[PDB]
């Protein structure tokens, strides 16, 4: 199995590049069917008081990797939802103001950004330099509330609006495809497949 | 681009996730520094087949590449089999200091590493030296005047 | 890939290399450890000569003729060929560890035609037959004897070969060279010694009175024996005094793995704090070479500033100091080392490192103890810090370590800048501006590629240095508003100094730290691991430990001793029984394990040796041996029982004819390892602790079991007619 799968890589990397840009920073999937299935790992709310993806958040952050290190225990496959910023835009507001999706896009490319560290001292360094220091910039938005205060600048006045006036964000599913219902209630599962021998 | 702490929080550990389950695995290990490179190590049990756990392990990474940071995506990410120790040190040196550090270490990159690499039973060639390149030295407060 | 091969090529082509160099350029191979390889081949074949030589010398001091002396002597060349031969085929590799596999095997390898010719002799004096009919009637007598040696011999070794983790490696080489060869021998003893004692044996001052004396010796040893055979409840007191010595021995001595040898050079790796710059670490690198030269010892030197083993930076340095010949040198590698440390030690501003080279070339750089030190509880990694200080603060007082210190970088401060989103907008700033402007404030980048004679060079743009040492040259930069006014970094964005790591390391997946520690003279690696997990044990909860590297294999390998070792008597025991048909006559012949491993701890004690790899390899040969030893007479006695002599006078008489092959037989291997035992120079520690285990446990078993063997088959074969 694993030189097909090294070989279908190795035959897919040529045409990686005509196929289209959404397909190519999304990446091709590859894997190799196992049947070493043994069991099941679901958790569920009976109160309603979770969703799918906060259960599929904590199974990943807290429950696969210890089931992982369990002996005998080989690959945890995860069914679920990843958890994103979801932004939803209203047209009409932002017809209001003269704005479109393109302005929101970069408005989002623009405020949420990475901003590269640096050393204070670094090689080349002028004589007598005797301390070095790491220095960093945190560009990045990690909240709802910076999200929903980010700024954008209306065409048909002027004047400075959030990006909140003319949409609603919140954290959300990456893919709303599917869901899972444990007896009608939000769920989530694992499949733990049992490793050779 | 990114900390120790970034590149822990979104290379080391999300490929090390995934390299937990191949065949003889003894145990794995991760390193990251401020030097912006990250190296993971996977020790397999004695008596297993390099060639093998290569392949495997490339099998296993490459369900990441995905979520991966676009820079290290575009970058690549290098798997190698590992050599612990320095067979030797070849080193040049100028006994009247008729060439500096910067020529004898352009001279080792552009007309030995790459000989001494092709030596067969030759795994890497470390040069602790670097080839010459046309420097840019740009005054922040003079470029500012010009707006540029 | 081969080592010495590939520097034979390296050293070749730079030959090539040097013809087309310009005037002023030299080139050096400071560090190469190629060579050391070839030396210890060419140590070990010199051992294995010398033993070959002095087993040709004992063999003679006996038979008294050169032909006779020959007979046996043949043999082992061709099984030695004959092993060479399975080892092509079977893969493996000329190495030290088949080379004293070899050179412990060549006293076993001469036992059966040492037999055979002895035998041979014996009838030919005492009977006054020809050669011919006096082989006949030799081989007629000892056949069995020579195949249940070999089978027990071959099948003592197998166990071993099945072990897990790089002591298995180890035991395979050893398992190999000795299994094979010693059947090869037990072959060529069969077919080759018969053919040459009927047809280059003629019929027939020191060997008179050698003689002599031996006649009186066996007198003695008659008449001793007659005595002691009336005590037999004393004697199986006394070996059960014995078997709870060795047992308290075995289990209450110290355990290590390998070891530690000199291999002409040393390593040193110098850490300085966070903030150190390039100059600084440079000084405390000249420092260590000014201190180093001068030192007749050395040969030379050489120090990288800037990259480590453990993480690489501008605070970080390693240096390779090679010594000259160990016939030219006057101090051992480990004093060079200990006395770099004490220098370093008092005047410098960092941490300077002196080691040896690891035990073995790719598992660990150093040599000693390594440790992973984890947060299992997601407790965070500020309280893994305050644990490792905790348990270096316990490691620095205690007597069972001499130094233990921290492979990684230092946690160290850093700043960082906070930006004012709101005056940005308030000031009309644009974002990305100021995202740029930091970012390139103090990178390279690289744009292009420009030909420089007849190359590709890259072009790498960077702000000048004066302007990026201080954090007032960056808050200094300037960003253009909306009104037209440029404002500063300063005005907008706020630093903040804290103190977080440098270095993130993660073991099996958690948050981990790397230690290394080296034992104390007088404390073994065993020890060292042991007073480590206990210290370990009172650290906070939510922390663990692993071992890896050299500690791992040595604990894996501590574990399967038992186990191993219980086989391996099991094995021979199931072989006994079937060749001899009884549950009894086995039963005798395996309480000589005991009086051999009485000797192999004394002799272990008294050089004051480890238990290692190499004890256990040797512990398992004279279980061999020592089975060899009691079978000897216990075949003969038996079948001198059948013939319908009783017990006690056929065991005496088995025991007087026996006595001369045992004696030579066990000889001949105690002087095949005695060049072990006292070889000198380099390699010599791993040749004693080869040898001590092996030489003790012979002579015990020699020495003790002419006088308990029959005691043991007298003993057991009583009970069992009484209760049966
Ligand atoms: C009679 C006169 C003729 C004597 C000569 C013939 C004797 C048989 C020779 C067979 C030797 C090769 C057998 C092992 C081949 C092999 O590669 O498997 C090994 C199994 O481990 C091992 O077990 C290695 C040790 C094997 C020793 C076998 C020698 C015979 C033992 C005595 C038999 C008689 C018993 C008496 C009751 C290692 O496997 P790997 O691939 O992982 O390692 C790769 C390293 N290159
Ligand atoms: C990811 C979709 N998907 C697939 C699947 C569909 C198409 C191709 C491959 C897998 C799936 C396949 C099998 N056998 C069993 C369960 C699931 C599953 C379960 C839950 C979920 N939310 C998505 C799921």
């Amino acid at each position: 199995v694993e030189m097909a799968q090294v070989d279908v890589q190795n035959k897919i990397k040529a045409v990686e590049a005509r196929l289209p840009q959404v397909v190519r920073q999304q990446g091709l999937q590859v894997e190799a069917s196992s049947s070493g299935f043994l069991m099941l790992v679901g958790i569920n709310s009976p109160n309603n008081q979770y969703s799918e993806v906060d259960l599929s958040d904590y199974l990943v952050r807290n429950v696969v990797e210890e089931l992982k290190r369990v002996e005998g225990v080989g690959k945890v496959q995860s069914f679920g939802a990843e958890k994103a910023m979801r932004i939803w835009v209203d047209p009409n507001k932002l017809v209001s103001y003269g704005l479109s999706i393109s302005d929101v896009n970069n408005a989002i490319r623009e405020n949420n950004v990475e901003i590269a560290p640096g050393r204070l001292g670094d090689l080349p360094a002028e004589k007598g330099q005797l301390i070095t220091i790491p220095l960093s910039a945190q560009g990045q938005l990690s909240s709802l509330e910076q999200f929903k205060n980010i700024s954008l600048k209306s065409k048909t006045n002027g004047s400075v609006i959030k990006l909140s006036d003319v949409a609603n964000v919140e954290i959300g599913s990456q893919a709303y495809n599917f869901a899972i219902l444990e007896n009608g209630k939000p769920a989530t599962a694992a499949a733990i497949q049992l490793s050779p021998g | 681009g990114a900390t120790a702490k970034t590149i822990n929080d979104s290379v080391v550990t999300l490929i090390e996730r995934e390299l937990s389950g191949v065949k003889n695995l003894l145990y794995y290990s991760a390193t990251t520094d401020t030097s912006g490179t990250a190296e993971i190590t996977a020790t397999f049990k004695p008596g297993t087949d390099v060639e093998m756990a290569q392949v495997d392990v490339q099998n296993k990474i490459k369900a990441v590449e995905a979520r991966l940071p676009q820079v290290v995506r575009q970058q690549g990410l290098q798997v190698e089999a590992s050599s612990s120790g320095f067979l030797m040190l070849v080193g040049i040196n100028s006994p009247n200091n008729q060439y500096s550090e910067v020529d004898l270490s352009d001279y080792l990159v552009r007309n030995v590493v790459e000989e001494l690499k092709r030596v067969e039973g030759v795994g890497k060639v470390q040069s602790f030296g670097a080839e010459k390149a046309m420097r840019i030295w740009v005054d922040p407060n003079k470029l500012v005047s010009y707006g540029l | 890939a081969n080592a010495v091969k590939t520097a034979e090529g390296v050293r070749a082509k730079i030959e090539e290399l040097k013809l087309n160099l310009p005037e002023g350029m030299e080139f050096s191979i400071p560090y190469d450890t190629a060579p050391f390889v070839k030396i210890s081949i060419e140590k070990v074949i010199h051992t294995l000569l010398e033993a070959m030589v002095l087993v040709f010398i004992v063999m003679y001091l006996f038979l008294h003729n050169v032909r006779y002396t020959l007979i046996p002597a043949i043999v082992a060349p061709i099984a030695l060929l004959g092993t060479f031969t399975v080892m092509l085929l079977a893969g493996f590799s000329i190495n030290v560890l088949t080379m004293f596999g070899m050179v412990l095997a060549i006293g076993i390898i001469v036992d059966d035609a040492i037999v055979v010719v002895e035998n041979v002799e014996r009838i030919m004096a005492t009977e006054g037959l020809s050669p011919k009919d006096a082989t006949s009637k030799a081989m007629k007598e000892i056949t069995s004897p020579i195949i249940g040696i070999t089978l027990v011999l071959a099948a003592v070794f197998l166990p071993m070969a099945f072990a897990s983790g790089s002591v298995g490696v180890i035991y395979k080489q050893f398992t190999l060279t000795m299994s094979v060869s010693i059947l090869f021998s037990a072959l060529l003893a069969l077919i080759l010694t018969p053919a040459l004692c009927a047809t280059i044996l003629k019929p027939i001052g020191f060997f008179a009175w050698f003689d002599r004396s031996f006649d009186k010796v066996t007198k003695k040893y008659e008449l001793m024996l007659l005595k002691i055979i009336k005590h037999t409840v004393p004697m199986m007191v006394i070996f059960l005094v014995i078997t709870g010595i060795t047992f308290a021995g075995m289990k209450y001595w110290p355990t290590a793995f390998m070891p530690e040898e000199d291999q002409g050079w040393f390593m040193t790796s110098f850490q300085l704090p966070s903030d150190a710059t390039a100059e600084r670490t440079r000084n405390v690198v000249n420092q260590f070479e000014n201190n180093l030269k001068d030192n007749p010892d050395v040969k030379s030197n050489t120090a990288i500033l800037g990259w480590g083993f453990s993480g690489a930076g501008q605070n970080v340095a390693v240096a390779f100091t090679t010594l000259k010949d160990f016939k030219e040198r006057t101090s051992s590698a480990s004093k060079m080392t200990s006395d770099v440390n004490s220098s370093m030690a008092n005047s410098t501003e960092g941490e300077t490192m002196a080691v040896l080279p690891p035990a073995i070339d790719e598992l660990g750089t150093f040599s000693g103890f390594s440790l992973r030190l984890q947060d299992r509880a997601n407790l965070g990694m500020p309280a893994l810090l305050a644990a490792q200080d905790e348990l270096m603060a316990m490691a620095a007082k205690n007597k069972k370590f001499y130094m233990v210190w921290n492979e990684g970088l230092p946690q160290g401060d850093n700043i960082s800048l906070k930006i004012d989103r709101e005056k940005l907008s308030a000031l009309g700033v644009k974002f990305s501006d100021v995202s740029d402007i930091i970012s390139t404030s103090m990178g390279s980048m690289y744009i292009n590629d420009f030909p420089n004679q007849g190359r590709m060079q890259q072009v790498i743009v960077q702000v000048e240095a004066k302007s990026r040492m201080q954090l007032k040259d960056i808050l200094n930069l300037k960003v253009m508003g909306s009104s037209g006014q440029l404002v500063s970094l300063s005005e907008v964005v706020t630093p903040q100094w804290n103190k977080a790591p440098q270095q993130y390391n993660r073991y099996n997946g958690r948050p981990s730290l790397s230690i290394a520690g080296i034992p104390n003279f007088d404390t073994s690696s065993g020890e060292a691991m042991r007073e480590m997990e206990q210290l370990i044990a009172k650290l906070p909860k939510g922390i663990g430990y692993e071992w890896t590297g050299i500690s791992l294999q040595e604990k894996q390998s501590e574990s399967q001793m038992a186990f191993l070792l219980g086989l391996s008597m099991l094995v021979v025991f199931l072989v006994l029984a079937a060749l001899y048909e009884s549950w009894a006559i086995p039963l005798s012949v395996m309480l000589v394990v005991p009086l051999g491993i009485f000797g192999a701890i004394i002799a272990i004690m008294s050089r004051g040796l480890m238990n290692d790899v190499f004890f256990k390899i040797g512990l398992i040969t004279i279980i061999g041996l020592s089975a060899k030893n009691a079978i000897l007479i216990v075949e003969f006695a038996k079948m001198l029982k059948e013939e319908g002599m009783s017990l006690i006078e056929a065991t005496v008489a088995a025991a007087k004819l026996r006595l001369r092959p045992i004696l030579m037989t066990s000889l001949a291997f105690t002087c095949g390892v005695i060049p072990l035992v006292i070889a000198t120079g380099a390699s010599s520690e791993t040749q004693h602790a080869l040898g001590t285990g092996v030489f003790g446990g012979m002579i015990s078993a020699t020495i003790l079991a002419i006088f308990f063997v029959p005691v043991f088959f007298i003993f057991i074969l009583g009970a069992v007619e009484k209760l049966f």
